[PDB]
């Protein structure tokens, strides 16, 4: 999981 | 917004799709090229391609169980482009590059296009 | 094999399939939760989660235009999830993220339930 | 593009  | 993204998300979508495919599951419609039938699901068809897009959005061509594409288009290059909108892989070579720029040009899949023009001019 | 990848194919498909659903094109199901409609595509609802996967493999369920969830089951968590399902985008909040991980349980979407579960030990 |  990332923040894109 | 504030979200997170799971970045194998889409791949592990399509993966699955094409798993599906493989199995024959929900499968909604037959692509009928040169006399060899590939089934497939008319969604993805729509995802990848800009002539199958164009053909499904239509209020009667929608309802159809069968499709049948221009008897110059070869089936191992319909084949290999169906392979490449289930997996992303592009089985390009030398004796399919023709024919594989052909049907994906009828098709209207650009990025495939783009490719097959690039890899032809190098060997020129 | 030899086969060349097209890296942004997968997410490209998963951003029109999306597109699909917004226009209500092709949809073949709604999924009924506490009297809120979704409309949605069986092959993604399939790809995503393993209730669905379940569901529309079943020789009768494969065939239903309807599908209502056990009334436990929360509206808004549902909405949060098929989004993901759609774009790999999840917006998890402090309320929201209880009905989204009781959700993700339910339907069978193992990643969700593993993100939730860390959000909710980093808070503790 | 790319070699996967
Ligand atoms: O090269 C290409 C690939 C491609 C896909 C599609 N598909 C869609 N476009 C927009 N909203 C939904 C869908 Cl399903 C249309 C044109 C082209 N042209
Ligand atoms: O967490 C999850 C996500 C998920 C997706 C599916 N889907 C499929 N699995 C295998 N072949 C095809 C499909 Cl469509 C099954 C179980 C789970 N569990
Ligand atoms: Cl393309
Ligand atoms: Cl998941």
């Amino acid at each position: 999981w990332v923040i894109p | 917004d504030s979200c997170i993204q799971f970045t194998r998300h889409a791949s592990d979508v399509l993966l699955n799709l094409n798993r599906l495919r493989s199995r024959d599951i929900l499968t909604d419609v037959v692509i009928v090229v040169s006399r060899e039938q590939f089934r497939a699901h008319k969604t993805v068809l729509m995802a990848c391609s800009g002539l199958f897009y164009s053909i499904f959005t239509d209020q009667l061509k929608c309802n159809l169980s069968v499709i049948n594409l221009d008897p110059e288009i070869n089936p191992e290059g319909f084949c290999i482009l169906l392979d490449f909108m289930y997996t992303s892989r592009l089985n390009l070579r030398e004796g399919n590059i023709m024919a594989v720029m052909a049907t994906a040009m009828y098709l209207q899949m650009e990025h495939v296009v783009d490719t097959c023009r690039k890899f032809i001019k190098a060997s020129e």
